[PDB]
């Protein structure tokens, strides 16, 4: 039966953050801002924890037309080894029907989409998946805070019709999407 | 003043790496299409195809078909589109009536090993006053001759009036035996835009899905097609990529305009 | 085929953090530091994301003898509603045998242990568990950073014999532990 | 100068909320034990128990047993521990030989509704020179009388020499029919420490597990018990809570000292 200090701390990237859902659909995300928000998974040594130095979460992003200076619209695969973005599909694009119900307008105003995919290789034998789900939350939380170092709004999406997102990204049978995030606000 | 292939040849220089035509997972850039159609054109010339001739082209919904249409025009001939779904008796009548020299199918490029021809620019042959294609109608079928100049004037008047450019995407709904498809192909390629081809024009639910999935900006059909497409769409559907709906015809079902602007609010509806 | 800026950003709570495994076993964690590291899940509105405003991750902590000013050794249940710590067991204590293999010396030097338990109630019907695993990674990442605002070292533990930890905490059948963390360093 | 219960009574004042004795999930604070043993003591007095008497107590490994032992001493009598595992013939011999008035079992407090008695301090009865308990030995059994003063001197000499205090935990391994247990109980309660009781003294793997799980600091047994305990321990086991190993006896197996200090490096090994 103990009481704790409610008197202290200076939360700046943790309290100034919050699930954002309204974005300025007019200002582009400066090529600097974007290339830094994505610095987090730079890369072996990374800036976040991972079970057994495995880092199996492959990250993809979708970019809306002309809403990120320096990036053509399309689906990209970010590379940690190079801090790079290779285009994988620029003809197709995610649509409102890929989302559902309450998430229609979130994606509408969004600028870009971040996808966290569990690269199912090794060491744990079907517990690496459990460890991957935690790693997706780890990654999510770093990004959401680093997005507060730069006034980038963020909102997590639990479920979503990854049925065809799966193919537009060219995922394997051993690649399964776990989490998605929509990411400037005013 | 203009030919259809020269209009495209000029745009290939301006934007070589722009995607010119996509079917499903197939695609061609402006320079790939220019290069390969130069080679097929040379192959056709080795077969005596030149000025004054007519070349049959099966209107398969494939990117290679675009290669062939452009090659016929580059060799100096006019193309006669043949509907692959018509019975053989109707196809034969049209080929004879138009005095076609040969009939071209897709896969021509690969199985004749045409990559072995030079892919550089050809010596001009066709003049603005020469025939570019022959459209048959009312299927009894009457073939109508269309010159390079008449077609160029039409597609350029449209490109200029509605400011079609590199950011635009045209959905290739109508058969390439139909005159409306001449804009889908050569109007797109004259403005630096992208043609998105369709496998089945009767799959309505896929037509409206392609508009969302591939960011279609320009819809160019007869009124009936748009009407049937909006029957297979949700009550609260709304698409913002489509900015231009070209409808050609005098007969428009009464609630269609109001329907287009509920499901395509950004779309400018034109009744030419 | 694109390249990104490797030129920028100021990572302070994200790069200055790292899995720590050596601790000063002599200096106690000041009652302020401890009560602030635990401010993160203060609490409805919290300082981290949660699927559907559910926040089902119940948190527990174990405290070693005389290594945290103001806290007797024992097992505690932190309360978000009150920012409080109720003792649940002060006779038992976690032992090296509860850990395994490579994790023996980590717990040895540790000062306290943080346990993240998935309160299995509601809305998603067996997908709330999946959403809880991500939330544990979210919580883990905020704590690890807030522990960098204060020079508190942290290290995640993937597996551990929660067999009897389960009972010393008085967990239900609907409470399942997901993650554990050992937390000053030099 | 001292009685066993007064030593504890004084410590209950200093630390009322310290845990005095834990069995498994049962436990008593210093004031709960003082309060309840005052009540049982009054119940015993209503039964004529007083100075000069002997009271049998079944040595069950329960916290309530501690209540009863303390109550007998508070009522002014001496207790005679009875091993619950001995045959009835041996139990009877000891009860008669020691002229015990009654035999006490655990659950006495509840089923006689003794919470209804006053729980306050009693009027002193026992003097340092009065008998505190009678230990029977070599089971033929000979009962040895021990006064309050002789027991107090022993437990306090040990508490002072090794600085036993509130931070200490004693594991109650030996039977309460054995003399070593008088320190486990009253030495613990004279110093403000905590007694951790054991269900089965022969479950070696649980003895060494209790040392880790409940932070045992003091081990007080004959050499044989520690020797058998270290046979059921891993090769690389090491515990740092145990600081004091009290071994009473002349016969120590030769590798045991070296063994104790490999698995209990902080432990000071005393051979009294
Ligand atoms: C794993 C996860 C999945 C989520 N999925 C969704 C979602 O599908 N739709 C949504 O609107 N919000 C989603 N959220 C956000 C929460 O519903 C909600 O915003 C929560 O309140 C977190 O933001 P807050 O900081 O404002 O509370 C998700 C959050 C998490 C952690
Ligand atoms: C979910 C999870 C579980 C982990 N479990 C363990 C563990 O059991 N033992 C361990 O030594 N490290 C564990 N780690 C930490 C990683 O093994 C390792 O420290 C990784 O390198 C993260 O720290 P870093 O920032 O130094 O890389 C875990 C990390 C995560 C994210």
């Amino acid at each position: 039966k103990i009481q704790l200090e409610t008197s202290g701390a200076l939360p700046d990237i943790i309290q100034k953050r919050r699930s954002c859902r309204r974005f300025d659909m007019k200002t582009p995300v400066s090529f600097a801002t974007f290339s830094n928000l994505l610095s987090s998974l730079k890369q072996i040594l990374y800036n976040y924890a991972s079970a057994g130095g495995l880092y199996p979460i492959d990250v993809f992003v979708y970019v809306k037309p002309r809403r990120v200076e320096g990036v053509k619209a399309g689906f990209y695969y970010f590379n940690p080894a190079d801090h790079s973005l290779v285009l994988v599909n620029n003809i197709d694009q995610v649509i409102k029907d890929d989302h559902e119900l309450i998430n229609q307008d979130i994606f509408a105003q969004s600028a870009f989409s971040v996808y966290l995919v569990y690269n199912a290789r090794a060491k744990y034998g079907a517990a690496g998946y459990f460890y991957a789900c935690i790693e997706a939350g780890i990654i999510t939380a770093t990004l959401n805070m680093v997005a507060e170092d730069l006034n980038v709004g963020l909102c997590s999406i639990g479920h979503m019709n990854f049925e065809e997102i799966q193919t537009f990204l060219k995922l394997e049978d051993h690649q399964v999407i776990l989490h998605a995030i929509e990411g400037l606000k005013i | 003043a203009a030919t259809l292939h020269q209009l495209f040849i000029d745009q290939a220089q301006r934007t070589p790496d722009q995607v010119a035509v996509v079917f499903e997972q197939e695609w061609l850039t402006y320079s790939e299409l220019d290069q390969r159609s130069n080679q097929v054109a040379r192959f056709l010339q080795s077969r005596g195809i030149g000025r004054g001739d007519r070349v049959g082209v099966l209107a398969k919904r494939q990117v290679e078909t675009i290669i062939n249409l452009m090659a016929v025009l580059k060799a100096g001939a006019a193309y006669v589109p043949i509907d692959p779904d018509h019975p053989y008796e109707r196809q034969t009548y049209i080929l004879e009536n138009s005095s076609c020299k040969i009939l071209l199918d897709s896969d021509l490029y690969e199985t004749m090993e045409i990559s072995s021809y030079a892919d550089g620019d050809l010596t001009p042959v066709a003049e603005p006053e020469d025939t570019a294609y022959v459209i048959y109608t009312s299927g009894r079928p009457k073939g109508v001759i269309i010159t390079h100049q008449a077609a160029s004037n039409t597609i350029q008047d449209i490109n200029r009036k509605f400011e079609v450019n590199e950011e635009d995407r045209i959905i290739g709904i109508s058969s390439m035996c139909f005159d409306l498809s001449v804009y889908d192909i050569f109007g797109t390629l004259s403005a630096g835009a992208t043609l998105v081809m369709i496998r089945d024009p009767r799959d309505m639910r896929e037509l409206v899905r392609t508009v969302e999935r591939r960011g279609i900006t320009i819809w160019n059909t007869v009124p009936a097609i748009m009407d049937l497409a909006l029957d297979h769409v949700g009550s609260h559907f709304e698409n913002i990529s489509l900015r231009l709906v070209l409808l050609s015809g005098d007969w428009i079902p009464l609630p269609l305009p109001a329907k287009i602007n509920r499901h395509f609010p950004v779309a400018d509806v034109i009744s030419l």
